[PDB]
């Protein structure tokens, strides 16, 4: 699992 | 330049197109066009801007990171000799990446930002040129500490004007929120404020929810999850 | 070209390096560079220039199919006239796809074919000369009937020395057959030869399998599953 | 479902 960015 | 001769028009339609046919590269010299034509852009067109440089750029990222494994592993105790070329081919890599974040700050900085007067038009642009800054800064090895600042002072602003202006289940709000509170994770060395900074934007736009249509809650949900995956993720 | 100042060595270097990265672009121009070197490619070297265009092609291919179907859909009865956009982009990503396939063809020409003597790397050689020309007739509409025979003239030669000089397990026959097949299914019109072809040559690599040790048994059996698939579909 | 090349 990584983290989000958008 | 090379779109200087199309409608601007035919150029959004040619940017929808190669969105459909996942041709970002294509997307984003359309969209450059487009920009260049010097008209403001509307809300969509700012989101077919961003979708293909982030695209484009998504690919750069990535193959850099592969490379710079590699790169890392082969200057670990007992690797074996293997001459440049791994060094010169994430070079290779890294300029390119820097010159799509160059030509995405030098549209912002020519002339998008300062024509920019509305919350969700100037947060939108002051959040991507955060983003941008950011790009370059996980790269960077004199400069990144001006480097991290100038996405620091983007980010900045843009949450300002954001929280002045916007409802806290606002989209780009929480969009931008999210970003820099990685920035702060992973580029700062600031996890506290990471953290602190994604859940309060979670818990206030919660309160904010039953102010929303079924249309807008999905939207902030959405990007509230995301909020959540992280602090789920560094707690 | 621009690859002639970098080692032969340092290129396929680079080469495996952009597949890991998956910078296909990248990877197919290192190869192109490699090949223009002058010397013969290893089986390890030719695989590395397939994989490299094959994945460039691809993805035009797919975008030109997207792009063809808006343009088919836009000449239907009832559609809104929007234009010229709509085949001008088509036109522009088969431009670039025919490039490609120009490109692939040439080194081919000059000189991979005619310096290629043991049967696996003519047999390979000839499978792409027939693969490019066939994806230069996906896109033809006065040359089309020259561009399918090239494409089957090229697959008949590289049949003929597989099935003399090559067991009817080994992969590059399988693959050859099976492309070939395609060809006729929905190049040639000839979806009974096609049918037929595939059939023979599954049975043929089946009889053969109690030859083969455990890994070439698993390298043959992945492409025989290929066949079974195309046969299951069209019957 | 898609015919195979490869
Ligand atoms: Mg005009
Ligand atoms: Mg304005
Ligand atoms: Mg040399
Ligand atoms: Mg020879």
């Amino acid at each position: 699992n990584e983290r989000h960015t958008c | 330049g090379a779109m200087g001769s199309m409608e601007r028009a035919s150029l959004i339609q040619k940017a929808k197109l190669a969105e459909q046919a996942e041709r970002y590269e294509d997307m984003a010299a359309f969209m450059k066009g487009a920009v260049e034509k010097g008209e403001e852009l509307s809300c969509e067109e700012r989101n077919l801007l961003s979708v293909a440089y982030k695209n484009v750029v998504g690919g750069q990222r990535a193959a850099w990171r592969v490379l710079s494994s590699i790169e890392q592993k082969s200057n670990e105790e007992g690797s074996e000799e293997k001459g440049p070329e791994v060094r010169e081919y994430r070079e290779k890599v890294e300029t390119e990446l820097q010159g799509v974040c160059d030509t995405v700050l030098g549209l912002l900085d020519s002339h998008l930002i300062k024509e920019a007067g509305d919350a969700e038009s100037r947060v939108f642009y002051l959040k991507m040129k955060g983003d941008y800054y950011r790009y370059l800064a996980e790269v960077a090895t004199d400069d990144k500490k001006r480097i991290i600042d100038s996405a620091r002072s983007a980010y900045q602003e843009a949450m300002d004007i954001s929280k002045k202006e916007m409802p806290p289940t606002n989209p780009i709000r929480l969009g931008l929120a999210l970003n820099f509170s990685v920035f702060h994770y992973e580029i700062a060395n600031s996890p506290e404020e990471a953290i602190s900074l994604a859940k309060t934007t979670f818990d206030e736009a919660m309160a904010d929810l039953h102010t929303l249509s079924e249309d807008s809650y999905k939207d902030s949900t959405l990007i509230m999850q995301l909020l959540r995956d992280n602090l789920t993720l560094w707690t």
